[PDB]
Order: structure tokens, then C-alpha cells, then sequence
């Protein structure tokens, strides 16, 4: 039940999730190559929890839109997004996705937040493996209720969950 | 025994019922696996213990697992199609289906039998030296039907 | 110690078909059968028994008859598939193994045993062939079960599953009467026939011959085992008969009137059951072998999905051996004399009047009276015009094999104190 | 006793299912519950007459086995480029 | 040979067993967000027809299987052989032997006939 | 169960309750075990995160499979859909009792084991085929053919060797003569090791089991890489748990079988302690097998069945010949200690070429 | 079985689509479709100076790059008569052929694990981060370095640079041999 409404299942669920955090990945340009060596044998994303990887979207919580977005890949992305269990978050991973980017075009969606709601942006092109490691770090404590913006305010645990979704 | 007997009985029944009721073959052949469960228990509780393992082995793990891999293969659940519904038929096989029974029934009603005999258990430490020996010219018929089978069935299908 | 001969021609060419062209399988085979028949010949009056297989006169007989059956079948079979070949000797097995033994269970792999390859021999791929084939299937299945339930019912009434069991009451009648099922259904006998016509139109007509030959012979020689009261053989009898040739009557194709021929004639070769003679049915069953053998290879040489009733007509133009072999079959069927379907007819009439049961022999006798309109629609139809009809008039082999048949329906019709002295244990 | 009855019962519900059901493989199935029905006598004999049925049963299986393989092969060889293997619609050969 | 206490007793690991897979598939169905959509409940890839239309599978699988039952029938009469083996001697075992035989020349039909078809 | 006794049904249910949640923690550790064996191997090195040493990163994922938003799919059979997890892990849990791990008593107390029927070996066989039961009705009930065809896959492989695991334990039967893992046991405490009578069959064994989704086949297949498989890609929060915590219980009852069976189940022949033994036993069997899911290919599953089928049951069959005629003369067991041997050599030797 | 082998599932890596035409274990015919990472070089690049494309360049094919860097660089040297240092050509052979290793160690990485095993990914990817170091020694990015010109390359390669690729060259000969 959204793991909420106990003062400390709230907790242990939130903990449970961050940390338990398994990506999905949504391999799409060089930020994704960037995004495959972040677990190889001297920087891997294999400690956290995120050793597994659930190719399925059935089965997997965290979508890193890896990669410049083409817009003929835009809606079949939607819906591997629409095919996520609802407890989910989406990552947005490089300047490609997090803007337009370098390219400024009839081919490229110029912000991914259009079509998935983004928890995290990471910039770099592509974003440094280590610097992944701090967006997840960063989803990590924002989906506990750890997270504040430079507004003031602590955000929601999960985005994605503020969406009439249609 | 009663207490049990009746539970294994109302299983055995409801499962035959759903298996000769339902339009759904998928269904139908797990209400049969259900059935040859029950059965299987039902030879555990008749002294006959070797041939309820076979059961569940062979009967539900081999040939039901290739009726199911047939009726997967081809889909075939909506048998509906192409009907030619003949309705009187249905309650008349009741008819059939009581009167296949009666007389049955009737060989066995005022049947007192002697249900006494110490089997120790239907372990094939004793059905070997029955089946290699008084049997022993039946199962050497059985394995060469199986290999008449096997070569029946390849000569049949042999797309070519 | 025939079967081990059956059991290993089976086996070495199961295996040998991947080395040998289908010519050499087919040329195996027919040794093979030729060795089993010499086999009975040369143990004509020797019984040998090692378990529940027990070889005595129907046991030697029926076999006999069967493999008879299959070496003509063979002979016409030329198909390049060395699989049409192997299941033959395969049946072959399998009905000896039904006539040789007392055990009802291992009655029931036999019939299996038996029955398995002949579902699958009449597969030429025409949809009429599967259509019978799908029929036979199901409704052989359906009858496996009841003689099941019928042998466990037995094992019921007694602690042994071989018949010459004393037996109960009312128990004992259920337990015979759901075995009398499925053997009769192997026998043609009715209300169990309606699969009968359809398989015999649907399936090419060698394997209609291998079937109205040796299943027959076969499954009467596993029902003289049974000892069938008197009621249910009358109700048997009665209802074949009438109607086998009433239905037989109407119909327009002469496969599937010969079909009901064959009802009709199981019907009549039910009433030794009465007696069960066996040696009378024996002879009976030689002659009927033998007709409907040559009729039928006669009909594959005439057409192997269908021939209709024109199609018979006008052979002796075609072919005078064969026109002949045609006309005197067609009254050996009707048991006319001086052929020997009249001592056949007159030996099973004898053996159930001796029973004493005179309503149904006289009706089995006026029905097969009446099956003279279509017996003769057929004998006499030899001579009229040759309509237009497909016709190969066969190799030397077959009309030669046909003439001995013939020959011999007439000369065992002459002259039945020849063999008919040796069908018991063979003086 | 009351197990040869029910023996009984499910020969006569897989004759219910032969002539009901439309299809050959469920056709099939109420007479593989036929055979068991009968397997469930002869145990019942067995253990009533000596065990001997028992065996009888097992080979009864085997036979089951044997002609489950058999139908299965002949009715994917009629129906796999055919439609539904309702065999009603299969009338050619009539009376 | 083996008491019929074991025998409930498996009934009751089976009853065990049951009971906790049940449990944990109430804890899975009760804990969640519950919120469907029309997407979400659509089969897979990527707007429809992951497979969608297709012919219907291969035979092999029926093969396989029917292979399986008929040598699982063969290892079912082997097994009381396997138990009750000196008891029947050279006897038994040339019986045994002879039906391996027969059913090992069945797959060696099947064999160089092959199943890749 | 000629000379064992029975403990109460209550300390039959409580036993069970304790194998079931063994298990469940079992495999959670032995997934982290594993997990940091393969960095160990692979260079990389593993969680050193929520532990220290891993063990409360079990809890994590667990805590995270539930709440996941079980999702019955649309346009999928609402019985099965839901029915075939508690299958595959129903008959899964079950046919661990049997696996002796002491002498009666050495439970402190009353009983090392569950159920100790005579007739074993049959009943591992029969709940065995039902994990590929579950697996291939999982594969239709999801409504997708992509999964449907992996599950078939799946059921086809598995049940090919799954025959050949009856020609592998026909060869001690004849041997001992008796179906209780018990009596085989003790068999193996007089004479020693049966797999030193019967290395043949025991590798038809051992690699039989590599085929139910243990790993190399690895065509049973998984979603991953190939044709999806099936029993998963449309379970979300639990009952792709389930799944995977029966595959993985399978796995380890396999691995623990290996030794019982053939080799030393715990009854070692000096420092007899009564469970240590069997579950370093379980864990060497193990970790060969880890190395094994580092080091080795898929087999895609027409080798697979080819190999299965005309190359290990044939030869076990012909191993049962020779122990089938060797028991019924009964003249020495030696000459089956230097034939195994023999066997061994050929098998071994034939390699370096 | 015209089965939707869909774009980046499964793990078709390379966002790919298919529609295998296909009944059974066999292959009859794969339909490709492409598209879905159409990102538009051919036309930004109409709106970008030369000196800019060079960022636009390596991006193409981003494991081997400095051949697109390459292959641009020479074709503008020849449209305007550049004249290459020949320390700058030696710089720009070692950087293709070292990118060159680095693809196809990529390469080899991807095709074993997208069927087969998971383990030689790593181990020629150990290889592949040190060659990454060496990038970042001169160019100061991994990969999608903006360090050659149109005259040659940006700026010298540092001290450290050498004595590191003779480490990593006395190394891979043994690391080669083992893969293969
Ligand atoms: C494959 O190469 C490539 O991929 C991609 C995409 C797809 C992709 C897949 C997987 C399966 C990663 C993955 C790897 C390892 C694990 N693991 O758990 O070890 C998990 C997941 C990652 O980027 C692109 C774009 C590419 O252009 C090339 C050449
Ligand atoms: S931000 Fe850079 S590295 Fe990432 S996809 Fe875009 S061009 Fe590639």
C-alpha cells in the first residue's frame, strides 16, 4: 500500500526500496556505454544492491534514459515506461536527454521529462560513470525523503507518482 | 478410512465431473492431474504403493504433459467452432452416462467380497518376480508394442 | 516357437530398413511370413505352450489363415516406404498373439498390438482415409476400454485372469458381456458395425483385403475362448444380419456393401459360437479368407481409393481368370453348392441348430436368402458392359494367386473330406 | 466396495465425456479417466484376489501410453493444416 | 518398506508447504500501490503484437514428449527389476535385458531417422 | 523405513516449517555467496555495501520484491496466471526431508530428517516433473507466445534429461536392492562412496542435473539474450520471487542430492559429525558449480537434447546393462570398482589429447 | 512466426528492430527496421563551423571515433591544403589504432555475452578502462574527445602519457593471447 502510513514501515519500505534499488536499463547512445562500464571491474554499480539486472521491465524499479532520445523511439520508450510496475523512477542520463542538447533538431526530444517523468538529472556527456553513482546515490536518499532543492524544499519520494496519467 | 474416503471420493468425482463438463481443455486436464493425484492416494490407501508413484510419474508427468504440449502447440481451448450443436445429445449421454453405471452397479450391488489380503504394501520388491516370470511374456508383448507405437507414430507424422 | 521367428523378422528389419532399399524389406518380409506358415505347416498336431501363450487348433488355424491374409497383401504392396511393409509383419505378430493365448490381459496387448498398425496402413492421404482412420481410432479406443472393464470385472468373478475360470452369476454375464464387446467389434459384429463400412470405403483396397481377411479370422479366433451365452449371441446374430444385408441393399458402392457383407457374415459365423466348434468355424473362415482375399486384390487392380458397383462389371471382357474367380467368389459368399462357403454356412446352421435355437437360424437363413440381390448384382455383373472405369489388369503374381484361391474355394466346396478330417489335432 | 463403485461412476462420466464432447482430444482424455476407472477395479481385485491385477494395471498403463502416442500423432497428421479437429465436420462417408 | 505415518506426515509438509505459499502470495497481492493502466495490462513490446499473429509452434516439442513417456514406461518396468534383481537370476536378467533391447532398437530407429524435423 | 522410527506429526510440521524458512534464508545468502564468488572470479569484487559482508542486503531485496504492485496482466488467464507460482515453489519445498543428515536422534534428539518413505527415489522423480509443470502452464497463462515459446523450450530440455535421471538411479538400486535413501546410505557408510562402483552413471547424473535450469544449458532460457523464457516478464512483485526462490531451493537440493546419492551423504568415514559434513558437502558441489556459471557457453538446447539423448542415455543404459549383470550373478562388486575406474580413466584421459 | 523482436529487447543491444519471419527453430527471413536513434549529423552539421564539427564528429560511432574525427580532419586538410606534422600524424595513427583496440575489445566483450557467457566481459574491459586512462591523460574525456584539428591536434600530449601506453603495450600481448 505505497509503503506509507506507519511511522516506521514508512522508513523500513523507503530503505528497502533505495537500497534495493534494481535499474532497467534502456540502452540508447554512448551515454549508455558510459552507463555498462559503471559496472565493470573498477567502477561498478554491482555494490548498492544494483548487482542484478532486470532486462524485463516487469521486474525492475529504475529507468535510466541512456542516450540521445530519438523521436521515433519516443512512444515504444513510453510504453516500456507504461510496462514498469508502478513503484518505479526514471533517471535522466546525459545532456541529449536531460535537454536537447548539442542537437537542436526535428529528430531529438529536447527534455525526456515530455515523456517519462524524470527523478534525477545527471549532466556530462557522456555523465561520468562516477558521477552516476552520485545521481543514484541521490535517488537513493530523495526516494527515503532526503532530498532537498535549491527552492527549499524536500521533494516527493517518488516522481511519477503526480501524473494523471490518462 | 470413511473419514478420509470421503474426502478422496468427492475429489475423484467433482474432478471427473469437471474434466467431462468444462469447455476449457486446459482445465479439464488439470482437473485430471488433480484426479490422478487423489487416485494415486487412493492406491497408497489400498496397499497399492509402487503403482500410485507410477501414476503420478507416468499418468500426470508424461502423457498429460503431452497433451498439454499438443494443445499448446495447437490452441484448440475454444472447441465451440463448427458446431453442429446437436443439443438433445447432451442430456441424453446423462441417459448413457446412468445407464453405463446401472448395470455396473447392478454386477456389484448384493456383491459381498473377501477385500482381506495382506499385500504388505504394493512395493515392486514383490511385483518383480511377478513381472518377470507369470508376467514376464506380457511385458516382453508391452515392449514391443511400444516399439510398434514409436514407429507408427514417426511413419505417421514423417513430414517429408 | 513361431513367434520368436515373427518377433525376430520384426525386429532385424525395423533396423535393416535404414540399410535395404524397400524392395528387400518387402522381399524379407515375404520370407519371413512364408517361414511362419511353413512353421505351422511343419507343426501341424505339435501343441506348444510356455506361459499364457498356448498354441492349439484355432491358435495354428486362424494363424495360419492371417499370414495366409498378409503374403497376398504383400504381394500387391509395392510402395517405396519400407515402413507399409514392416507394419504388416507387425500385425502379423500381433493377431498371433491374439489366437495364442488364454490370459485376458495379454489378450488386450495383443489386440493393441494388432490394432496400432492397422489405424496407420490405411493412410494413403486421401481425407476420407484420415476421416476413417479418426473414426476407427476413437471407436476402437472406446471399445478397448469396455473389454478393460470387462477383464477387470472377470479378475472380479475369479483370482485368475485366464478364461476356463468356473465363473460366478450375474457378475460373471457383466465381465463376459463387456469382453464379447470389443471382440465383436474386432469381429464386426453389431450393434458395434457402423465403423466397419466407412473404414472399408475410406482406406485403399489392399488394406481393405488385409483387414477382411486376417482381423477377422483373428478376432473370431479370440471370441471362441469366450463362452458367450446363448441370449446375447441371438441378440448379436439377429441384429447383424438384418441389418447388415438390409442396409447392404441400398447401397451404391462396392466397398462399403462389402463391408456389410462382412456384418452379415459375422453374424453368421457367430453361431458356432454356440458349440464353438472350431473346426467348423476353421473351415468356415478359410473359405471366407479366401473369397473375400481374391475379391479384393481383383478390386485393387481395379481402383485403390473407391470402386463402385459398375467398375466389377464387364472383367471377363477384361480379363476372363478374373471374371470367373469374381462370379464363383460371389457364390461361395452366399454359400451355394457345390461351393464351400454351403459347407461353412451349413456347418455353423448344424452346430447352432444342435443348440437348439431355431427362431434365429431361420432368419439368419431367410436374410441370407435375400442377400442374394446384391450377391448376384455383383457375381453375375462380371459379363455386362464395361462402363467407364479405371483398370490395370495386375502382374502374373495376383492372377495366378487368385486362381488357387478360387480353385480351392471350389474344391473344399467339392470335397471337404480332404481337410475338414484334419482341423482338430490333424491325423 | 465403494471404490469399484466409483471405478464405475468415472467409466460411466468418461462415456458422458465421449459421447459430450466434441473434440478428439477431450474425447481422448474421458477415455484415458475410463482406463484409470478400470485400473481402479482391477487394483481393487488385486487386492481382493492377490495382486495380480496390480500388474494388470501397470500394463494397462502402458497401453494407455501406447495409444495416447498413436491418437496424438494421427490427430496432429489430420489437423495441423486443418481447422478445429471437430470431427462433425467430417460427414463425407454417410449412409 | 515404510510405515503409513510418513505418509501423513508428507501430507502434512505438503499442507505446510501450501500454506506458507499462500501466505507469501497474500503478502504480495495486499502490499501495493494499485494503480492500473491500459498500457501497464498490455501483453509486451512496444505497442502490440509481440508475437502476436503466428503460425502454430513446432512439432518437436510433441516428439520430445511422446519420446519421454514411452522410456519413462521403460524406466517404470525397470525399476522392480532394479529392486528384486538376484532373486531372479541370469533368467530375470536376459528377460530384463531382451526388453531393454527392443526398446533401445526404438530409439535407434527414431535415431537415424533423426528429430530435426 | 525398515529400522528408523517416526517422530509426532506436530514435530513433522514444526520441521517443516523450520526446512521452509532455512530455505528461504538459504537462499538468500547463497545468492549474495554467489554473487561475490563471481567477482572473486570476474576480477570485480561485490557488495560491500548494506552488509558489511552482504547479509542484510537479503532483506533489502526482499522488503523491495513486496509492495512492488502485484499486477495481474490483462488479456491473461486469471486462475493460472496466479496458480502456477504456488506450484513451482509448492513442489520445490518439498522432497528435502529425505536427505539424511545424521543418525535418528542426531537432531538433538528425535530425527536428522522429514519422511523417510520407502520408496524415494520415485518420489523425487515425480515432484521433480512438477517444476517444469509449473514452469511451462506459467508460460501459457501469461498471454505472451515469446514466453510460451521459452517455456516450451524449457519443458522439452528439462524433460529429456529428466528421463535420463531414471537411467542414472537405476544403477545403485540394483546394487543396495532398497528404495530408502537410509538404507543407501548406510550402504555407502559400509562399502563407501557408490559413485566409486558407478562414475559413469553418477556423470550421467550430476550432468543431468545441469539441465534443469542450473546453469550451461542456460537455454531454459531466461528473458535475457535469447527468446524469452517463461514462468517470468509478466510477475512483478512476488511471484517472480517465488519463482526464483524454487528454482534456486531445486538448485541446492540438487546439489545436495549429488553427494547424498552417489557420494558420501554426511556418514563420513572418520570424524563422523553429523550435519557439517553434508553441508561442506553441498557447498564444494556448489562452488564447483559457480565456477561452472562463470566459466562456460550456452548450449541452445538442439546440441542440448542431441547430446541428451543420443550420447547420455544410451551410455547409462548400457552402465545399467553391466551393473544389472553384474548384481544378478552377484559374483564379486570389485570388478565394478576396476571398471569404474577404468571408466573414469577413459573419460579423463581421452581429454588431453 | 513474424515475431517482433522488438527495438533494445531482447537485448538486441543497439536499438534494433526486427520482425524475424520465422516458423520454428530455424531462421526464414529477418525484416530490419532502423531509425530509432536518428539524432540528425548530415543536417546539423550544415548549421555548425568546421572548427565546431569536430564536436559533432566522434559522436557518430562512438567506440570508434577518431576515425570520424579522421576521416573528417583529412578530407578538410585536402579541400584547403593542410599540411600534417609528422609527429602529429604519428599522434593521430596511435590514437586510431588504440580506439581501434578499444571497439574491439567492445566488440568481442558484447558478442560473448549476448549469448553465451558473462565472464571474458570484464576482463578485456579491465583492459579497455586503462586504455580510457590514456585518453584522458591528453584529451582529458574518455571518449567523444574534441583533440584533433583541422591543422593536426589541439595541444602536445603531456609527460606522463608514454610511459603508461609502454605498460599497457607490455601487458596486452599476454592479455590477446589468453582471449584467444
Ligand atoms: C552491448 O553493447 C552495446 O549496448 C548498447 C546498450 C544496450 C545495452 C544492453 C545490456 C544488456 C547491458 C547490460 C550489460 C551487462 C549487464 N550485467 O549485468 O553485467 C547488464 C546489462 C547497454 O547499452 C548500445 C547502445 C550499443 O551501442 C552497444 C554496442
Ligand atoms: S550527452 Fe553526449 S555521450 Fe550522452 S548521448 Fe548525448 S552525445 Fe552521447
Amino acid at each position: 500500500r505505497e509503503g506509507i502510513l506507519f511511522t516506521t514501515l514508512e522508513k523500513l519500505v523507503a530503505w528497502g526500496r533505495s537500497n534495493s534499488l534494481w535499474p532497467a536499463t534502456f540502452g540508447l547512445a554512448c551515454c549508455a556505454i558510459e552507463m555498462m562500464a559503471s559496472t565493470d571491474a573498477r567502477n561498478d554499480l554491482a555494490r548498492f544492491g544494483s548487482e542484478v539486472f532486470r532486462a524485463s521491465p516487469r521486474q525492475a524499479d529504475v529507468m535510466i534514459v541512456a542516450g540521445r532520445l530519438s523521436k521515433k523511439m519516443a512512444p515504444v520508450m513510453r510504453r516500456v515506461w507504461e510496462q514498469m510496475p508502478d513503484p518505479k523512477w526514471v533517471i535522466s542520463m546525459g545532456a541529449c536527454a536531460s535537454s536537447g542538447g548539442m542537437f537542436n533538431n526535428y529528430a531529438i526530444v529536447q527534455n525526456v521529462d515530455s515523456v517519462v517523468p524524470v527523478d534525477v538529472y545527471v549532466p556530462g556527456c557522456p555523465p561520468r560513470p562516477e558521477a552516476l553513482i552520485y545521481a543514484v546515490m541521490q535517488l537513493q536518499k530523495k526516494v527515503r525523503g532526503q532530498a532537498y532543492n535549491e527552492r527549499g524544499e524536500r521533494l516527493p519520494p517518488v516522481a511519477a507518482w503526480k501524473r494523471t496519467r490518462g | 478410512m470413511s473419514l478420509l474416503e470421503g474426502l478422496a471420493l468427492f475429489l475423484l468425482l467433482l474432478s471427473g465431473v469437471l474434466v467431462v463438463t468444462l469447455r476449457n481443455a486446459i482445465h479439464a486436464a488439470l482437473a485430471l492431474i488433480l484426479n490422478f493425484l487423489v487416485l494415486a492416494g487412493v492406491y497408497v490407501a489400498l496397499d497399492a504403493r509402487f503403482l500410485g508413484f507410477i501414476q503420478v510419474i507416468v499418468y500426470a508427468g508424461a502423457i498429460v504433459v503431452l497433451f498439454l504440449f499438443v494443445i499448446m502447440l495447437l490452441f484448440a481451448a475454444q472447441g465451440e467452432i463448427g458446431f453442429d450443436p446437436l443439443v438433445r445429445s447432451r442430456p441424453l449421454a446423462a441417459l448413457l452416462a446412468l445407464g453405463v453405471a446401472g448395470i455396473l452397479a447392478a454386477g456389484l450391488w448384493g456383491l459381498d467380497l473377501a477385500f482381506t489380503q495382506d499385500l504388505k504394501g504394493g512395493l515392486p520388491q514383490a511385483l518383480g518376480p511377478l513381472l518377470y516370470g507369470d508376467w514376464l511374456f506380457v511385458l516382453l508383448a508391452v515392449g514391443f508394442l511400444l516399439m510398434a507405437a514409436t514407429v507408427v507414430a514417426v511413419a505417421l507424422v514423417e513430414p517429408g | 516357437m513361431t513367434l520368436a521367428i515373427l518377433a525376430v523378422f520384426s525386429v532385424a528389419l525395423t533396423l535393416l530398413g535404414f540399410v535395404l532399399p524397400p524392395q528387400g524389406v518387402k522381399r524379407a518380409t515375404l520370407l519371413g511370413l512364408a517361414l511362419a506358415l511353413a512353421s505351422l505347416l511343419l507343426t501341424w498336431g505339435k501343441p506348444f505352450a510356455f506361459g499364457p501363450y498356448a498354441v492349439d487348433g484355432v491358435s495354428q488355424v486362424f494363424t495360419l489363415l492371417a499370414l495366409l491374409g498378409a503374403l497376398w497383401t504383400v504381394g500387391l504392396v509395392r510402395s517405396g516406404r519400407f515402413e507399409f511393409y514392416l507394419l504388416v509383419l507387425y500385425a502379423a505378430l500381433g493377431m498371433h498373439l491374439l489366437a495364442s493365448t488364454r490370459h485376458l490381459l495379454l489378450m488386450l496387448v495383443a489386440l493393441e498390438a494388432l490394432s496400432l498398425p492397422l489405424y496407420a496402413l490405411a493412410t494413403w492421404r486421401r481425407g476420407q482415409g484420415l476421416e476413417a482412420a479418426l473414426k476407427y481410432f476413437l471407436l476402437g479406443a472406446l471399445a478397448a476400454a469396455f473389454f478393460l472393464y470387462g477383464a477387470a470385472l472377470f479378475y472380479g468373478a475369479t483370482g485368475s485372469l485366464v478364461l476356463g475360470a468356473p465363473g460366478e452369476g450375474p457378475l460373471y454375464a457383466l465381465a463376459l458381456g463387456l469382453l464379447l464387446v470389443g471382440l465383436g467389434f474386432k469381429a464386426a459384429l453389431a450393434p458395434f458395425h457402423f465403423w466397419t463400412p466407412d473404414v472399408y470405403q475410406g482406406s485403399p483396397t489392399p488394406v481393405v483385403l488385409f483387414m477382411a481377411t486376417s482381423v477377422k479370422a483373428a478376432a473370431f479366433a479370440a471370441l471362441l475362448r469366450v463362452a458367450a451365452p446363448p441370449e446375447a449371441l441371438a441378440l448379436l446374430v439377429a441384429l447383424s444380419v438384418v441389418v447388415g444385408n438390409l442396409a447392404a441393399l441400398a447401397q451404391k458402392e462396392a466397398k462399403r456393401l462389402l463391408a456389410y457383407s462382412s456384418i452379415a457374415h459375422a453374424g453368421y459365423m457367430a453361431l458356432a459360437l454356440y458349440t464353438g466348434n472350431a473346426q467348423a468355424l476353421g473351415f468356415y473362415l478359410l473359405t471366407y479368407v479366401l473369397a473375400t482375399g481374391l475379391a479384393f486384390a481383383v478390386l485393387s487392380q481395379i481402383s485403390p481409393d473407391r470402386v463402385p458397383l459398375e467398375a466389377l462389371r464387364g472383367l471377363y471382357r477384361k480379363d476372363p481368370l478374373l471374371g470367373l474367380a469374381f462370379l464363383v467368389a460371389m457364390l461361395s459368399l452366399l454359400g451355394l453348392p457345390p461351393l464351400a462357403g454351403f459347407w461353412g454356412k451349413y456347418l455353423a446352421f448344424a452346430e447352432a441348430a444342435r443348440a437348439g435355437a431355431w427362431g434365429v437360424l431361420v432368419l439368419a437363413l431367410v436374410t441370407s436368402a435375400v442377400s442374394a440381390y446384391y450377391y448376384l448384382g455383383l457375381g453375375l455383373a462380371v459379363f455386362a458392359r464395361p462402363e467407364e472405369t479405371p483398370f490395370r489388369p495386375g502382374p502374373p503374381w495376383a492372377r495366378a494367386a487368385v486362381v488357387a484361391a478360387g480353385v480351392l474355394l471350389l474344391a473344399l466346396g467339392l470335397l471337404p473330406g480332404l481337410v475338414l478330417p484334419a482341423l482338430a489335432a490333424g491325423g | 466396495m465403494s471404490y469399484l463403485l466409483t471405478s464405475a461412476l468415472l467409466f460411466a462420466l468418461g462415456v458422458y465425456g465421449v459421447l459430450t464432447r466434441r473434440t478428439a482430444i477431450l474425447v481422448f482424455l474421458s477415455i484415458e479417466l475410463m482406463l484409470n476407472a478400470a485400473n481402479l477395479s482391477l487394483v481393487g481385485f488385486a487386492r481382493a484376489y492377490g495382486l495380480d491385477g496390480q500388474v494388470a494395471a501397470l500394463m494397462v498403463i502402458a497401453v494407455a501410453a501406447a495409444e495416447v502416442a498413436v491418437g496424438l500423432g494421427l490427430i496432429v497428421a489430420i489437423f495441423r493444416h486443418r481447422e478445429s479437429t471437430a470431427v462433425d465436420d467430417l460427414s463425407e462417408l454417410r449412409g | 518398506m515404510a510405515p503409513i505415518q510418513e505418509y501423513v506426515g508428507t501430507l502434512i509438509y505438503v499442507g505446510v508447504a501450501l500454506f506458507i505459499g499462500v501466505a507469501a502470495l497474500l503478502v504480495g497481492a495486499l502490499l501495493g500501490p494499485k494503480k492500473p493502466g491500459r498500457a501497464k495490462l498490455m501483453p509486451y513490446e512496444s505497442g502490440n503484437d509481440p508475437a502476436g499473429e503466428v503460425k502454430r509452434f513446432p512439432v518437436h516439442f510433441y516428439v520430445v514428449a511422446m519420446l519421454f513417456i514411452l522410456f519413462d514406461v521403460e524406466v517404470a518396468f525397470l525399476w522392480p527389476y532394479a529392486v528384486s534383481a538376484g532373486g531372479l537370476g541370469l533368467y530375470g536378467f536376459l528377460g530384463v535385458l531382451a526388453f531393454t533391447l527392443l526398446l533401445f532398437v526404438g530409439f535407434l530407429y527414431e535415431w537415424w531417422k533423426g528429430v530435426m524435423r | 523405513t525398515w529400522s528408523y522410527p517416526v517422530d509426532p506429526y506436530w514435530m513433522v510440521a514444526l520441521k517443516a516449517l523450520l526446512v521452509v524458512v532455512g530455505l528461504l534464508t538459504a537462499f538468500a545468502f547463497m545468492t549474495l555467496i554467489e554473487r561475490r564468488l563471481l567477482a572473486r572470479f570476474q576480477v570485480r569484487m561485490g557488495p560491500n555495501r548494506v552488509g558489511p559482508f552482504g547479509l542484510l542486503q537479503p532483506l533489502a531485496d526482499a522488503i523491495k520484491s513486496i509492495f512492488k504492485e502485484d499486477i495481474v496482466v490483462a488479456q491473461a488467464d486469471r486462475f493460472l496466471f496466479v496458480l502456477a507460482p504456488l506450484i513451482s515453489v509448492v513442489f520445490a519445498l518439498l522432497a528435502f526431508g529425505l536427505i539424511p543428515f545424521g543418525p535418528p536422534g542426531s537432531f538433538f534428539g528425535y530425527q536428522p530428517w522429514v519422511i523417510n518413505l520407502d520408496l524415494g527415489i520415485l518420489y523425487l522423480f515425480a515432484v521433480s516433473e512438477l517444476a517444469v509443470y509449473g514452469i511451462f502452464l506459467s508460460g501459457w497463462a501469461s498471454g505472451s507466445k515469446y514466453s510460451l515459446l521459452g517455456s516450451l523450450r524449457s519443458s522439452a530440455s528439462l524433460i529429456s534429461y529428466e528421463l535420463g535421471l531414471g537411467l542414472a538411479l537405476l544403477a545403485p538400486v540394483l546394487l543396495v536392492g532398497s528404495l530408502n535413501l537410509n538404507d543407501i546410505v548406510n550402504w555407502q557408510k559400509e562399502h563407501g562412496w557408490l559413485f566409486l562402483y558407478a562414475f559413469p552413471a553418477f556423470l550421467v547424473y550430476l550432468i543431468a542435473s545441469m539441465a534443469e535450469a542450473a546453469r550451461t544449458p542456460f537455454d531454459l532460457p531466461e528473458a535475457e539474450q535469447e527468446l524469452v523464457g517463461g514462468y517470468h516478464t509478466e510477475y512483478s512483485s512476488i511471484k517472480w520471487a517465488l519463482f526464483q526462490m524454487a528454482e534456486y531451493i531445486h538448485f541446492i537440493t540438487a546439489s545436495a542430492l549429488i553427494p547424498t546419492l552417489f557420494l558420501g551423504g554426511w556418514t563420513m568415514p572418520v570424524l563422523e559429525v553429523p550435519y557439517l559434513w553434508m553441508f561442506l558437502k553441498i557447498a564444494f558441489f556448489l562452488f564447483f558449480f559457480i565456477w561452472i556459471r562463470a566459466t562456460w557457453f550456452r548450449l541452445r538446447y538442439d546440441q542440448l537434447l542431441r547430446f541428451g539423448w543420443g550420447f547420455l542415455f544410451p551410455l547409462a543404459l548400457l552402465w545399467f546393462l553391466v551393473t544389472a549383470l553384474v548384481v544378478a550373478l552377484d559374483l564379486p562388486r570389485t570388478y565394478l570398482l576396476y571398471l569404474s575406474a577404468l571408466s573414469f580413466l577413459v573419460l579423463l584421459g581421452a581429454v588431453l589429447y | 512466426m513474424t515475431l517482433n523482436v522488438g527495438p533494445q529487447h531482447p537485448s538486441t543491444h543497439g536499438v534494433l528492430r526486427l520482425m524475424v519471419t520465422l516458423s520454428g527453430e530455424e531462421v526464414l527471413e529477418v525484416v530490419p527496421h532502423i531509425g530509432y536513434l536518428h539524432t540528425g549529423f548530415e543536417k546539423t552539421m550544415e548549421h555548425r563551423t568546421y572548427l565546431q564539427n569536430i564536436t559533432y564528429t566522434p559522436r557518430m560511432d562512438y567506440l570508434h571515433s577518431f576515425a570520424h574525427d579522421l576521416a573528417y580532419a583529412l578530407a578538410v586538410e585536402k579541400l584547403l591544403g593542410a599540411v600534417v606534422p609528422p609527429r602529429a600524424e604519428t599522434i593521430r595513427v596511435i590514437l586510431n589504432e588504440l580506439s581501434r583496440l578499444a571497439s574491439h575489445l567492445v566488440f568481442l566483450g558484447t558478442g560473448l555475452l549476448d549469448l553465451g557467457a558473462l565472464t571474458p566481459f570484464f576482463y578485456a574491459f579491465r583492459e579497455r578502462e586503462t586504455i580510457l586512462d590514456l585518453f584522458e591523460w591528453v584529451t582529458g574525456q574518455r571518449f567523444h574527445h574534441n583533440y584533433i584539428r583541422i591543422g593536426g591536434v589541439k595541444e602536445d600530449l603531456p609527460e606522463e602519457f608514454v610511459p603508461e601506453l609502454k605498460k599497457l603495450l607490455e601487458v596486452l600481448p599476454h592479455r590477446i593471447d589468453e582471449y584467444e
